[PDB]
């Protein structure tokens, strides 16, 4: 969830 | 597939690294006389296990956030599918921080930069994971003996991240192609600068894997002792990568 947010 | 193209990759990678290196090397070097006193050291040792774990997890998370940004700016990374980006970061982010950490390590007195000053491994005694701590220190000591330039760290850490063997990759061949070009860039730069002697002295991948496994193992032991502390007070990114 957090890693997804940082990448997008 | 041409010297000019490879050389362009070398500079791109080095730039991406400079922009995301967290702390400038000079800043870290300037602070080497700023060392925790006996009283501050004793102060760290008197802290609870769980407070110390929380603080270390916070600082690790900050460092990882810079590595995530490094990856986003790393040529070819964002063109991989999201599954593979996450796989590479989950497996490699910690390994990159561990390599980057030698920059903040002082081989002359065996200290590392932590919360504004330099301290030895005794600073971390409250964690209750002495084997993990001394392994990270030893790893940092071994990397310090190579005298990495910043550009070398940039190129080497790019390769630590872009690893086509990571389980779970959907576009394996595409990661292989990027890995190969970064290897060429790293090795071309080493050849140009007469530094190919370091190739045989780089740590094996199993060493980096061993450090990451130990870290996860010691976290698991700690989380069993203080589950609400991890749930309530550990950074979410940390738990996502390591729980
Ligand atoms: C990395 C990029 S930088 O060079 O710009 C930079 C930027 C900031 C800092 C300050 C810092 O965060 N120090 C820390 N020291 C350790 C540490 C280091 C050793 Cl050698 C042994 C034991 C520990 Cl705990 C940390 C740690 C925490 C949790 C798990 C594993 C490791 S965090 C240092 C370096």
């Amino acid at each position: 969830k957090i890693l997804h947010r940082l990448l997008q | 597939a041409s010297l000019t193209e490879i050389e362009h990759l070398v500079q791109s990678v080095c730039k991406s690294y400079r922009e995301t290196c967290q702390l400038r090397l000079e800043d870290l070097l300037r602070q080497r006389s700023n060392i925790f006193s006996r009283e501050e050291v004793t102060g760290y040792q008197r802290k609870s296990m769980w407070e110390m774990w929380e603080r270390c997890a916070h600082h690790l998370t900050e460092a990882i956030q810079y590595v995530v940004e490094f990856a986003k700016r790393l040529s070819g990374f964002m063109e991989l599918c999201q599954n593979d980006q996450i796989v590479l970061l989950k497996a490699g982010a910690m390994e990159v921080v561990l390599v980057r950490m030698c920059r903040a390590y002082n081989a002359d007195n065996r200290t590392v930069f932590f919360e504004g000053k330099y301290g030895g491994m005794e600073l971390f005694r409250a964690l209750g994971c002495s084997e993990l701590i001394s392994s990270i220190f030893d790893f940092s000591h071994s990397l310090s003996a190579l005298h990495f330039s910043e550009d070398e760290i940039a190129l080497y850490t790019a390769l630590v991240l872009i690893n086509a063997h990571r389980p779970g990759l959907q576009e394996k061949r595409k990661v292989e192609q990027l890995q190969y070009n970064l290897e060429l860039a790293f090795h071309h730069h080493l050849c140009k600068t007469h530094r190919q002697s370091i190739l045989a002295k780089l740590p094996p991948k199993g060493k980096l894997r061993s450090l990451c496994s130990q870290h996860v193992e010691r976290l698991q032991i700690f989380q069993h002792l203080h589950p609400i502390v991890v749930q309530a007070a550990f950074p979410p990114l940390y738990k996502e990568l390591f729980s």
